[PDB]
C-alpha cells in the first residue's frame, strides 16, 4: 500500500509483476496535468487502484479482487481475472467517460457515487432499452434518460454498435444532460437482463 | 409466580440470548423481567425473547412485558467501530437499541416500542440499511429511528414480513428514502412519520 502524495509526474504505474494469493497493491495517482495519458497496472493481489479526474487512465488490474475507479475522464478499465469492482466515483460527461473492456460474470458496478438524487433501482432492473435499426447513440442515450430523475436516480441499460451502455437519469426532461446524466460503456455484448443491483452494485450474473 | 422477574443484566460475549418465560395460572397477572444487555467488542448479535404480553382474563393467562436496553460498547464513542450488528426480539415492552454497526432488526410477538439509536460516531455513515424482519408482530406504540431526527439515520427501510401477519401502530423515520414492503406474511403499518420518503414498494406475497 503506497501513499504517492504529491508525485505528480507519475504517468506509469506499472505494479504487475508482483506475485501472492494477497499480495495487494494500493495506488493512487497524484497526476494533476490535464489530458494525460497514465497506465495504472495491478499485480495478482486484490488491488486498489485509482486514478486522477485529470486524467485519461488506463487502469489494468491482475488476478484477484480488483477495485479500479474512476474519478473522471476518457478512462479504460480492465479487471483481468477474478470478482473485479468498477468503482464509478464521477459523473463524467458524454466524450470523457470509462470503457470497461472485459465486463464477465462475477464483476460488479459500483454506482454509489453517481446516486446524485438518493439511491439507485435495488431490484434486478434487467430488460435492456431497445430502439430501431438506425437508433444513434445520442438518440439511445436520450431514449435511456427519458425518465424523471429529479428526486430519484434511476439506472437503464442498452446495446449500441456492438458494446453496451448503463446509464445514471439524474435529470427532468428526456434530454440525456452531460453534465449530471452518466454514461458507462462496457466493450462487447454484454446481457445485464438476469444482473441486479446489490445496494448501489451491480453484480453480473 | 404473580410476583414480577427481577431484573436480567448481561455484560460482554460474543453473541447474547436472553430467553424469558412466564407460567402463572390462568387468572393471575405476571409482569416479565427487565433486560439489559451491554455488549464488549466481542457482541455480534444480542437475542431476547419473552412470552407473548395477554390481558388477565378467565381463562386467558396475564402477562406484561419487560423492558430491554441493548447497548454496545462504542455507543458513545465518537471514533470506535461498534460491533451489535443484529439483534432479534420476541415480544418486549420499552425496547431500546443502540449501536452503529446495526443493520437487522428481527421483531417477534408482542411490542410496546422499539427506539434505534445508532452510535454517536461523529462520521458520515455510508451504508444506511435497516432491514426489519417481521414476524407474528404487534405493536401497542412505536418503532423510531431515534437517529434520524438531529443526526444520521436510515435512509432505506426494508420491511420482510414472514410466516405470520404483523402489525406496526406507528414506523417513524424521518431520514428515510425508500421503503420496501417483502416477503411472505402481511405486514400492516398503521401510520408512519416518514416525511422525506421518495417512494414505497411492495413485493410482499
Ligand atoms: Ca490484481
Ligand atoms: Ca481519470
Ligand atoms: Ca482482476
Ligand atoms: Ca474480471
Ligand atoms: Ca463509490
Ligand atoms: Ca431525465
Ligand atoms: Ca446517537
Ligand atoms: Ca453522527
Ligand atoms: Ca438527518
Amino acid at each position: 500500500n503506497l501513499t504517492n502524495t504529491g508525485n505528480t509526474a507519475v504517468t506509469s504505474f506499472d505494479a504487475s509483476a508482483v506475485t501472492g494469493t494477497g499480495s495487494a497493491v494500493t495506488f493512487v495517482s497524484a497526476n494533476t496535468t490535464v489530458g494525460e495519458v497514465v497506465t495504472i497496472r495491478g499485480g495478482a493481489g486484490a488491488d486498489s487502484l485509482t486514478g486522477s479526474a485529470t486524467a485519461n487512465d488506463t487502469i489494468i488490474g491482475g488476478a484477484g479482487a480488483d477495485t479500479l475507479v474512476y474519478t473522471g475522464g476518457t478512462d479504460t478499465f480492465t479487471g483481468g481475472t477474478g470478482a473485479d469492482i468498477f468503482d464509478i466515483n464521477a459523473i463524467g460527461t458524454s466524450t470523457a467517460f470509462v470503457t470497461i473492456t472485459d465486463a464477465a460474470v462475477g464483476d460488479k458496478l459500483d454506482l454509489v457515487g453517481i446516486s446524485t438524487n438518493g439511491a439507485i433501482a435495488d431490484g434486478a432492473f434487467g430488460a435492456a432499452v431497445t430502439l430501431g435499426a438506425a437508433a444513434t447513440l445520442a438518440q439511445y442515450l436520450d431514449a435511456a434518460a427519458a425518465g424523471d430523475g429529479s428526486g430519484t436516480s434511476v439506472a437503464k441499460w442498452f446495446q449500441f454498435g456492438g458494446d453496451t451502455y448503463v446509464v445514471v437519469d439524474s435529470s427532468a426532461g428526456a434530454t440525456f444532460v452531460s453534465g449530471a446524466d452518466a454514461v458507462i460503456k462496457l466493450t462487447g455484448l454484454v446481457t445485464l437482463t438476469t444482473s441486479a443491483f446489490a445496494t448501489e452494485v451491480l453484480t453480473l450474473a | 409466580s404473580t410476583t414480577t422477574t427481577g431484573a436480567i443484566a448481561v455484560t460482554g460475549g460474543t453473541a447474547v440470548t436472553v430467553a424469558q418465560t412466564a407460567g402463572n395460572a390462568v387468572n393471575t397477572t405476571l409482569t416479565q423481567a427487565d433486560v439489559t444487555v451491554t455488549g464488549n467488542s466481542s457482541t455480534t448479535a444480542v437475542t431476547v425473547t419473552q412470552t407473548a404480553a395477554a390481558t388477565a382474563g378467565a381463562t386467558v393467562a396475564g402477562r406484561v412485558n419487560g423492558a430491554v436496553t441493548i447497548t454496545d460498547s462504542a455507543a458513545a464513542s465518537a471514533t470506535t467501530a461498534g460491533k451489535i450488528a443484529t439483534v432479534t426480539l420476541g415480544s418486549f415492552g420499552a425496547a431500546t437499541i443502540d449501536s452503529s454497526a446495526l443493520t437487522t432488526v428481527n421483531l417477534s410477538g408482542t411490542g410496546t416500542s422499539l427506539g434505534i439509536g445508532r452510535g454517536a460516531l461523529t462520521a458520515t455513515p455510508t451504508a444506511n440499511t435497516l432491514t426489519l424482519n417481521v414476524n407474528g408482530l404487534t405493536t401497542t406504540g412505536a418503532i423510531t429511528d431515534s437517529e434520524a431526527a438531529a443526526d444520521d439515520g436510515f435512509t432505506t427501510i426494508n420491511i420482510a414480513g414472514s410466516t405470520a401477519s404483523s402489525t406496526i401502530a406507528s414506523l417513524v423515520a424521518a431520514d428515510a428514502t425508500t421503503l420496501n414492503i417483502s416477503g411472505d406474511a402481511r405486514v400492516t403499518i398503521t401510520s408512519h412519520t416518514a416525511a422525506a420518503l421518495t417512494g414505497i414498494t411492495v413485493t410482499n406475497s
